[PDB]
RNA sequence: CGGCUACCCACCCGACCCGUCUUGAAACACGGACCAAGGAGUCUAACACGUGCGCGAGUCGGGGGCUCGCACGAAAGCCGC
RNA sequence: GAGGGCGUGAAACCGUUAAGAGGUAAACGGGUGGGGUCCGCGCAGUCCGCCCGGAGGAUUCAACCCGGCGGCGGGUCCGG
């Protein structure tokens, strides 16, 4: 039920900023900034998100497990990976093209990880 | 040259309800009738937008 | 060294001037703020040459370059830090500005946080003593 | 491509790897629009009234309306002058075919004999600067302005001993082209004949 | 696997299967091309052919001292001349019957004694003549635009003409000249599937645009002078 | 060095003072010295049409009663012979 | 710069200081020019990121295998 829900989290749903021309979905799994049913985390069965490591250099990466739904304890596991600029690159890469796991937003978690590594550089 | 007062059309090309399920039925059924190339999904597409009054409910009998 | 935009185009405006209010100049109580002029025989209404201009749709800017900033971004509000990572995908086109209502305090944390992210700031270094 | 190792065995090299680090939003692909050359791929035009050897004045260039003797054409468009430095102070300078009116007269030139190591890449302006920063200096190399010599004068020499005994057969040359080019208040250039 | 091998053969027999219709389409048109310009070219032959004809004619009847009088041209195009406002209805219904709204604009039509009266009625708003046949072809190839649906397509490929009106035989626009300039069984459609020509200004300037032609104007009969009118409009 | 603008000045062109009654308003027709605050299509009952919702040859508890005394409870929940 | 109808302190109006201008009342729209405040830059000297070929140094991992946990996919729907 990912249209049912969306129909309702699209409008009059937290999280969400439009102050100016554009509109923020600004979920904690979340890729991109747009307000989308393509790149919502929080309604499909698998969702893909990157974060900056709470220790100060890496990148954890979450996934919903989708062995248990309606489950928020254990619906997302998280790792962490830390190697150098092109090693995370390259496994975050194959974590989405080796599995089916929703296929796209591939590049955009790529994107994001490239974004916040270049953050973690200095 | 030519009046510009029976140019736009009046008929409508969105369901003035809020309904969730309405809208999820509107979304399929356009997208069938837009590639299936069906006069009955065209039809049945059509007939969604409509309003209560010209969606009249049919008795058992007739 | 400033923090380079994506590619951006030559903004051409069709109209420099901002529409001025009917007799806003011969009274100090008519604001400056345009007001649809509606009497029966006014020139302003039926446009009568060497007058004011009326603001219509004609006047547009384009789509590709509308609410875009001199410098080539694009603006947004922001208010603290949290508000400010969600800028981190669109820092190529779109670009931060912190409200009015922050303090000192807290917004030497934000300008940090935006130049770890490389995000353009439209208001950097205000209110330093 | 596969290389040797210390130890365990020989390793598979992959060249033209991944690049590490992806700007976001990346700028699309142009529309593949055809008929556009490079500017060393265009053709060159010449005007019916530039031939080798004739008479050009400099109107727009430093030396403000001088006469000077029009050698050959170059290949990327630019017209090599030259002016004798005995009769006019100008060396051999590249002008631009709009920016000169060509004089009806004409010079037997055909024997110029003209060398084949000048070219467009003889002519060039460069420029450097040691320090990146700000100093007193003008970057070391404009304050003591070009003196190239021995290359520049050197051609400058083979070419001058061989146009001065074409022009100086002319009675009134030598004067004609030491002379400077002016509009007086009683002639105008549409009925002056050039 | 060897399934994934043979899907690779698989693959290269769907691609013989794409080309095989792409040479197909070439060839077919190659073909078309082919038929186009033989068209053409018999267009030519007949266009030689009935302009020498008619001073043939001439010459044969002029040696016995008898007069030879041609036949009257069935094509006519039509210019708008006045403007909009101040139009009685008994004209502009016949001016919005004959596509033409706006000013300055023309279009072909095919002569009959209605033709004649309709375009007697609205006299004062038009200047109609005799087209040439270098104007037709002008009037074809620099302002044509034909109207596949609704709206108004340039005309740049023969396909759009085959697509929509090459179901009576005029697939090329050299058919379509030749349908206009010929009018026969299939004017109508040939020239009802032509944007009305929106024409530029003269140059040489309109001299006396309210007066008839015939008392020193321009809107009117101008037979055999709207071809220098048609060279500077266009 | 670059800078449109809510800064000032000058030239060229066009430019009569706004609001409503009127076929006709800049009028020798009426109101306005200026500025700040307040200021005018609301609410109830009934009717007609259209739209959204729920049920459907049925529909409606707005009138009363029941559970526990309750800041939110002058709410909400229920009646089933 | 809260001094006994004293929080904040607008407009009409008036005084002073600074700038500019002045025979067709002032004002106004279209287009320029000049002056001034201010803004950003430091002005013949400043563009960013990717790949490769070279010039020097330091590091563990990546190829591959092993231990091993966590998640993905379907076959038997296997014990349920
Ligand atoms: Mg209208
Ligand atoms: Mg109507
Ligand atoms: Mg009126
Ligand atoms: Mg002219
Ligand atoms: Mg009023
Ligand atoms: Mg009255
Ligand atoms: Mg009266
Ligand atoms: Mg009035
Ligand atoms: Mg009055
Ligand atoms: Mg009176
Ligand atoms: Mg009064
Ligand atoms: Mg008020
Ligand atoms: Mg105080
Ligand atoms: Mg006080
Ligand atoms: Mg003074």
């Amino acid at each position: 039920s990912a249209h049912l829900q969306w129909m309702v989290v699209r409008n009059c749903s937290s999280f969400l900023i439009k102050r100016n021309k554009q509109t923020y979905s600004t979920e904690p799994n979340n890729l991109k900034a747009r307000n989308s049913f393509r790149y919502n985390g929080l309604i499909h069965r698998k969702t893909v998100g990157v974060e900056p490591a709470a220790d100060g250099k890496g990148v954890v990466v979450v996934m919903k497990r989708r062995s248990g739904q309606r489950k928020p304890a254990t619906s997302y596991v998280r790792t962490t990976i830390n190697k150098n600029a092109r090693a995370t690159l390259s496994s975050i890469r194959h974590m989405i093209r080796k599995n089916k796991y929703r296929p796209d937003l591939r590049m955009a978690a790529i994107r994001r990880a490239s974004a916040i590594l270049r953050s973690q550089k200095p | 040259d030519i009046r510009h007062n029976k140019d736009r059309k009046v008929r409508r090309k969105e369901p003035k309800s809020q309904d969730i399920y309405l809208r999820l039925l509107v979304k399929l059924y356009r997208f069938l009738a837009r590639r299936t190339n069906s006069t009955f999904n065209q039809v049945v597409l059509k007939r969604l937008f409509m309003s209560r009054t010209n969606r009249p409910p049919l008795s058992l009998s007739r | 060294a400033a923090l380079r935009p994506l590619v951006k185009p030559k903004i051409v405006k069709k109209r420099t001037k901002k529409f001025i209010r009917h007799q806003s100049d011969r009274y100090v109580k008519i604001k400056r703020n345009w007001r649809k002029p509606r009497g029966i025989d006014n020139r302003v209404r039926r446009r009568f040459k060497g007058q004011i201009l009326m603001p219509n749709i004609g006047y547009g800017s384009n789509k590709k370059t509308k609410h875009m900033l001199p410098s080539g971004f694009r603006k947004f509000l922001v208010h603290n830090v949290k508000e400010l990572e969600v800028l981190l995908m669109c820092n190529k086109s779109y670009c931060a500005e912190i409200a009015h209502n922050v303090s000192s305090k807290n917004r030497k944390a934000i300008v940090e946080r935006a130049a770890q992210l490389a995000i353009r700031v439209t208001n950097p270094n205000a209110r330093l003593r | 491509t596969v290389g040797g190792d210390k130890n365990g065995g020989t390793r598979v090299v992959k060249l033209r790897k991944m690049p590490r680090y992806y700007p976001t939003e990346d700028v699309p692909r142009k529309l593949l629009s055809h008929g556009k050359k490079p500017f060393s791929q265009h053709v060159r035009r010449l005007r019916s009234s530039i031939t080798p050897g004739t008479v050009l004045i400099i109107l727009t260039g430093r030396h403000r309306g001088k006469r000077v003797v029009f050698l050959k054409q170059l290949d990327s468009g630019l017209l090599l002058v030259t002016g004798p430095l005995v009769i006019n102070r100008v060396p051999l300078r590249r002008t631009h075919q709009k920016f000169v009116i060509a004089t009806s007269t004409k010079v037997d030139i055909s024997d110029v004999k003209i060398p084949k190591h000048l070219t467009d890449a003889y002519f060039k302006k460069k420029q450097l600067r040691k320090p990146r920063h700000q100093e007193g200096e003008i970057f070391d190399t404009e304050k003591e302005k070009y003196e190239i010599t021995e290359q520049r004068k050197a051609d400058q020499k083979a070419v001058d001993l061989q146009i001065l005994p074409k022009i100086k057969a002319v009675p009134q040359l030598q004067g004609y082209l030491r002379s400077q080019f002016s509009l007086t208040n009683g002639m105008y250039p549409h009925k002056l004949v050039f | 696997p060897e399934t994934l091998k043979k899907k690779r053969r698989n693959f290269a027999e769907l691609k013989v299967k794409r080309l095989r219709k792409k040479f197909a389409l070439k060839t077919l048109r190659k073909a078309r091309r082919k038929l186009i310009y033989e068209k053409a070219k018999h267009y030519h032959k007949e266009y030689r052919q009935m302009y020498r004809t008619e001073i043939r004619m001439a010459r044969m009847a002029r040696k016995a001292g008898n007069f030879y009088v041609p036949a009257e041209p069935k094509l006519a195009f039509v210019i708008r001349i006045r403007g909009i406002n101040g139009v009685s209805p008994k004209v502009r219904k016949v001016l919005q019957l004959l596509r033409l709204r706006q000013i300055f604009n023309g279009t072909f039509v095919k002569l009959n004694k209605a033709s004649i009266n309709m375009l007697r009625i609205v006299e004062p708003y038009i200047a109609w003549g005799y087209p040439n046949l270098k104007s037709v072809n002008e009037l074809i190839y620099k302002r044509g635009y034909g109207k596949i649906n609704k709206k108004r397509i340039a005309l740049t490929d023969n396909s759009l003409i085959a697509r929509s009106l090459g179901k009576f035989g005029i697939i090329c626009m050299e058919d379509l000249i030749h349908e206009i300039y010929t009018v026969g069984k299939r004017f109508k459609e040939a020239n009802n599937f032509l944007w009305p020509f929106k024409l530029s200004s003269p140059r040489g300037g309109m001299k006396k645009k309210t007066t008839h032609f015939v008392e020193g104007g321009d809107a009117g009969n101008r037979e055999d002078q709207i071809n220098r009118l048609i060279r500077r409009m266009n």
